[PDB]
RNA sequence: UCUUGGUGGUAGUAGCAAAUAUUCAAAUGAGAACUUUGAAGACUGAAGUGGGGAAAGGUUCCACGUCAACAGCAGUUGGACGUGGGUUAGUCGAUCCUAAGAGAUGGGGAAGCUCCGUUUCAAAGGCCUGAUUUUAUGCAGGCCACCAUCGAAAGGGAAUCCGGUUAAGAUUCCGGAACCUGGAUAUGGAUUCUUCACGGUAACGUAACUGAAUGUGGAGACGUCGGCGCGAGCCCUGGGAGGAGUUAUCUUUUCUUCUUAACAGCUUAUCACCCCGGAAUUGGUUUAUCCGGAGAUGGGGUCUUAUGGCUGGAAGAGGCCAGCACCUUUGCUGGCUCCGGUGCGCUUGUGACGGCCCGUGAAAAUCCACAGGAAGGAAUAGUUUUCAUGCCAGGUCGUACUGAUAACCGCAGCAGGUCUCCAAGGUGAACAGCCUCUAGUUGAUAGAAUAAUGUAGAUAAGGGAAGUCGGCAAAAUAGAUCCGUAACUUCGGGAUAAGGAUUGGCUCUAAGGGUCGGGUACGAUCAACUUAGAACUGGUACGGACAAGGGGAAUCUGACUGU
RNA sequence: CUCGUAGCGGUUCUGACGUGCAAAUCGAUCGUCGAAUUUGGGUAUAGGGGCGAAAGACUAAUCGAACCAUCUAGUAGCUG
């Protein structure tokens, strides 16, 4: 909102560092089943509500 | 099934006064040794408009007694009050319109307004514009006074018992017509929620007990017992007569 | 010229609200919006000031008064009333 | 941004120990009949303000710009 | 060039006025300059002293 | 015409969000904000604005000296020097009426 | 019409048709209706498809790489995908204040979750000592009667502006120039043997010019409408100094640059006030009729500084050019940047007024002043300095971007909805419609063809409501000037009633202003668009597009505006 | 008060659309347009309650009684 409060910008800190893909090598690992990320969230797709 | 208007405004939600520009209480001053045994002299310094009050207020400006300091009471002004005047509280005050003394110590007729009804709980009788108080009888063993309401009802009060001389200013203020809802509405703005009014029987029966039927009928007799609750209390509350007055 | 016949003041409403009741409010808006003459300075400058307020242009002096006229008759009445009871009183 | 319009106040002021610099303008003034003159400005760093002494007759903007301190730093343009 | 033959009185006929003789020029604003006029030359021939103090009380107020 | 901008996050015309539009010395305009005009010192008597007083925004007062904010009478940024001049006639004219007051009441009584 | 999942036919069907519109060439590329650049055509047309913001979003901003999925065609493009970069504040907000309100405590209720109440029936408490050597300043006087706290990113409020800078930040960075608050503190000045200033008749003036408790006053602090005055910015325009366009012809032409911030000093005012004077033959005076023996007119003054002018800031910056260098580090040098006019213009701010109300149109923090005289203090400057200068510090959080025909909500890249600022030229009464400038966009699956039936827009001979439940839809009327205008009426209206004429272009005519002046029978000068009239002229056109009332006679019904 | 923009509503075409652009839009034609106006933010009133210039209207596409969970696998002489 431009005007924020700083736990509004914390939690938005937050999402972005959360904003990336999987890790190629954690794909390699012994008994790995982890295939993508399923919690990856897009502006555009899911609002995160606050 | 369904709480009627009449019942809502017990709630105190949006049914409150309308109280932001209001100049405040508009009382007497405080009884004292001042205005028990001798008087007081104050100055008028304002005669303000109060806010949802047809009536003048007067700003009257004593000293205080016991501390270097100025106190500021509130009156509703008198009609004749007018600024830069002395006024004077007390017993042994003199009549002059405007000046505030005890009913015991105002002869027969004298046309008084601010009247307490108990001695020093600052004001409570004859407060509205243009409206006073007669005295009409004494009682001097066991300190009482006779007087005439507004209303037109007659009224023993203690002799003790304060009022301002003179008429409440103002008067004369509803025999003018409003001629149309707005000026309705602003009266209504600064005063409380009361307006406008629908008719209960123009509802639906789960909303008045008037309402509903296929033409607008009252249905049962609009005069109600005193001895009703809320709900049933929708129309003439303990009526004597009904209708004009013409014997 | 002379623009109306009988309105007068009461121009402002139009056809509206009743001729009955545009003739009541018009002797009661040509007595609140009347010049009066002031008590204390002689000049005739006390206009309406809020209903029941009636201060003087100059002099700088309000009095409290009646709703739409200066002193109302009924007023008159008790300033001869108690004038009449301070003496008696003072006799 | 004051303005000085004295020498002995200004002579004041450059010896105050909160002035260290000072810079000096030259304005080509042309006009077409009055003055087409060579204005000179001195002007006076101060902490709190800078003092502008303008000398338009140009024999004293010589005289000035002799008797400054050797202390303070003078800026041409 | 329109600008010009404005000046000049043309195209103010009655077929190129679509607001009213008030709405185009106010009267008051009419009445505001011609009575302006009229108190500058009392005042001027009052005080440059071409009419007493009693004369120009009456044109003061017939103007 | 070059328009221009609000040039703080309120975008409301509020009393408090007044511009004027400026031109600057790189040839454009420019919003300027204006801070609220003020309002002169009213008499403590009649309520007149009181003259020789500066006319400063409220702690505009705490930084200007002495001489702005008082005149070099008695009552001097409070009343208004005829309402003063009115005070000192009406402070005389009691003391010497309670003097006459005095000796009137006391010779009164000194008779029966 | 079971449950969950999967799958068909319909079917390569319906459809992908609102928002005027695209086209040529080159570049890139595997691939171009869609990308990029150039050219062209167009549109939003300043109440914008333009520049910012509030809520909300949250990284969407910007760069590089990329095109599997997503952008209902395509895609080399992207608000997509991958990797990163990006948000700088004493001065802008939050923070502080109170509003409507919310809400602890004391206390009462309720089995209890908890409810009431916000000053109450409470033993509800901090503030300075005049000023320091028995002071961690109290182990002392002395003062104060209220009584949490939350509540506004639009209300109140200490103080920052210009220029430049980025791929993306900016009233935050950089450069220059200020200011405020808090603290400490020296010097100069001021005042002082009259110990706490002097001048003026006064209004009041000044660089200063002690002031405790306590009290009082002011500011913060206020409606709306109208007209008038003044200011800023814009618009219009003259002369000149450049640059660009057109140039068969005409055009001393058309477009364009010619700027000055916060802050500071000096001046600058309607209103208000002071002195002299004493007014009827009443005068002054506003657009608007108020004022004057409670002292007008008049002559002298005083004050507020809205606001304007000068100067500093500051021409050194910004702009427009020119010349020469021409992977020149990358520029270097030079010139100009000047003087006006106009106004019922537009937007805005303000001032003095007037109108309106049974409506008279917040509060507090905060800051100052006065009254009072507590205390302390005089040598060549004792104190005190709200005078000038000098020193130090200014925390935390926010800041990028969108703000919507793609960044918000509506299942979504939905013709929906969602608060606000700025606002160019012409036509015209106009913020209307229509066209253009600045800026912006040219996005919405396309191509071909021109069947029916549609949807949207038209026109129609003669008739003119015969249609239909019903003139539904459409047509007709429409601006302005002048004429004329009924019944009825609550006397205000009806009413633009009804009706009827005129309207273009050109060339003229006539009114309607401002500044300049007299002797101890006078016209230079400039400027504005209204109105009226005339002639001439024309395929009798002319409110030439646009814009824009159909009207009348009756009855029912609700008085009316409003819901 | 009136004509009429912006605005705020929603008369008529019973127009378009009616597997929509849209679970209420689009277009024309309209009402009203300086106040009983329109509107943002803050705040208060809460389900048999509120609120209602009154239509059983509105109270998160839900209203002659909101929504959520539980009692609850409520009961069914009725249909599959
Ligand atoms: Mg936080
Ligand atoms: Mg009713
Ligand atoms: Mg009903
Ligand atoms: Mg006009
Ligand atoms: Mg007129
Ligand atoms: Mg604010
Ligand atoms: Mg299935
Ligand atoms: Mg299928
Ligand atoms: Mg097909
Ligand atoms: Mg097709
Ligand atoms: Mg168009
Ligand atoms: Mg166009
Ligand atoms: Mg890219
Ligand atoms: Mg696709
Ligand atoms: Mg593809
Ligand atoms: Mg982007
Ligand atoms: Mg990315
Ligand atoms: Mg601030
Ligand atoms: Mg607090
Ligand atoms: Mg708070
Ligand atoms: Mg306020
Ligand atoms: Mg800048
Ligand atoms: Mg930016
Ligand atoms: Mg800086
Ligand atoms: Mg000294
Ligand atoms: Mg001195
Ligand atoms: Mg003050
Ligand atoms: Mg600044
Ligand atoms: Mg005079
Ligand atoms: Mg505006
Ligand atoms: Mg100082
Ligand atoms: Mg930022
Ligand atoms: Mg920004
Ligand atoms: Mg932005
Ligand atoms: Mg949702
Ligand atoms: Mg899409
Ligand atoms: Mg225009
Ligand atoms: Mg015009
Ligand atoms: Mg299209
Ligand atoms: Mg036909
Ligand atoms: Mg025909
Ligand atoms: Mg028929
Ligand atoms: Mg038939
Ligand atoms: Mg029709
Ligand atoms: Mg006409
Ligand atoms: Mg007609
Ligand atoms: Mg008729
Ligand atoms: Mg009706
Ligand atoms: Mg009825
Ligand atoms: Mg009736
Ligand atoms: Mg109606
Ligand atoms: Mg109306
Ligand atoms: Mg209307
Ligand atoms: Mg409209
Ligand atoms: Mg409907
Ligand atoms: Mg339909
Ligand atoms: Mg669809
Ligand atoms: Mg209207
Ligand atoms: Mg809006
Ligand atoms: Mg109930
Ligand atoms: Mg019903
Ligand atoms: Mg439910
Ligand atoms: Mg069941």
């Amino acid at each position: 909102a431009a005007q924020k409060s700083f736990r509004i910008k914390q939690k938005m800190a937050k999402a972005k560092k959360q904003n990336r893909p999987l890790p190629q090598w954690i794909r390699l690992r012994t008994n790995n089943t982890i295939r993508y990320n399923a919690k990856r969230r897009n502006w555009r797709r899911t609002k995160m509500n606050i | 099934g369904r709480v009627i208007r009449n019942q809502r405004k017990g709630a105190g939600s949006i049914f409150t006064s309308h109280t932001r520009l209001r100049q405040g209480a508009a009382k007497l001053r405080t009884l004292d040794y001042a205005e028990r045994h001798g008087y007081i002299r104050g100055i008028v310094k304002q005669i303000v408009h109060d806010s949802g009050r047809g009536a003048p207020l007067a700003k009257v400006v004593f000293r205080d007694p016991y501390k270097y300091r100025l106190r500021e009471e509130i009156f509703i002004a008198n009609e004749g009050v007018h600024t830069g005047q002395f006024i004077y509280a007390g017993k042994k005050a003199s009549l002059n319109v405007g000046n505030v003394l005890p009913l015991g110590s105002v002869p027969e007729g004298t046309i008084v307004s601010n009247v307490e009804e108990k001695p020093g709980d600052r004001g409570a009788l004859a407060r509205a514009s243009g409206n006073y108080v007669i005295i009409i009888g004494h009682n001097p063993d066991e300190n009482k006074t006779r007087v005439r309401l507004p209303s037109g009802a007659k009224k023993v009060i203690s002799s003790d018992a304060r009022g301002v001389i003179g008429v409440i200013a103002g008067g004369g203020r509803v025999d003018k017509p409003l001629l149309k809802a707005g000026r309705a509405f602003h009266k209504y703005r600064l005063k409380r929620n009361s307006w406008p009014k629908t008719r209960g029987v123009a509802m639906n029966p789960v909303d008045h007990p008037h309402g509903g039927g296929n033409h607008q009928h009252i249905g049962k007799a609009s005069t109600i017992s005193r001895g009703a609750v809320s709900g049933q209390k929708a129309g003439l509350i303990a009526a004597r007569r009904t209708g004009l007055l013409r014997g | 010229a002379k623009r109306t016949k009988k309105v007068g003041i009461t121009g402002k409403y139009g056809v509206r609200y009743g001729s009955s009741l545009r003739r009541q409010v018009k002797k009661l808006e040509i007595q609140q919006h009347a010049r009066y003459d002031c008590s204390f300075c002689g000049k005739k400058t006390v206009k309406r000031g809020a209903a029941g307020i009636w201060t003087c242009s100059c002099c700088k002096k309000t009095v409290a008064g009646g709703a739409y006229t200066v002193s109302t008759a009924a007023a008159a009445t008790v300033r001869s009333t108690i004038r009449r009871l301070r003496e008696m009183v003072e006799a | 941004a004051r303005e000085i319009t004295d020498i002995k106040q200004f002579l004041e002021l450059t010896r105050r120990a909160d002035v260290k610099t000072a810079t000096v303008k030259i304005n080509k003034k042309l006009n077409k009949a009055g003055k087409p003159f060579r204005q000179t400005k001195f002007k006076v760093r101060g902490s709190s303000s800078l003092y502008t002494l303008v000398i338009n007759d140009a024999g004293k903007a010589k005289k000035l710009i002799q008797s400054l301190p050797p202390t303070l730093k003078v800026n041409r343009l | 060039a329109h600008a010009q033959s404005k000046r000049e009185g043309r195209h103010s006929g009655y077929g190129k006025r679509k607001g009213t003789r008030e709405a185009r020029l106010p009267s008051q604003v009419v009445w505001i300059r011609r009575l302006r006029v009229l108190r500058r030359l009392l005042a001027k021939y009052r005080d440059a002293g071409k009419i007493d103090k009693h004369l120009y009380h009456v044109l003061y107020k017939e103007s | 015409a070059q328009r221009v901008t609000f040039r703080r996050r309120n975008p409301y015309n509020t009393r408090s969000n007044k511009i004027k539009v400026v031109k600057t010395p790189g040839g454009i305009l420019r919003a300027q904000h204006v801070k609220k005009l003020a309002t002169r010192p009213k008499c403590g008597d009649c309520g007149s604005a009181l003259q020789g007083i500066s006319t400063l925004r409220p702690r505009q007062y705490a930084t200007v000296s002495k001489t702005h904010k008082t005149v070099s009478r008695a009552y001097g940024g409070s009343r208004c020097a005829n309402c003063v001049k009115e005070r000192i006639i009406r402070a005389f004219l009691i003391e010497e009426q309670k003097i006459v007051k005095k000796v009137v009441k006391e010779q009164t009584e000194a008779a029966k």
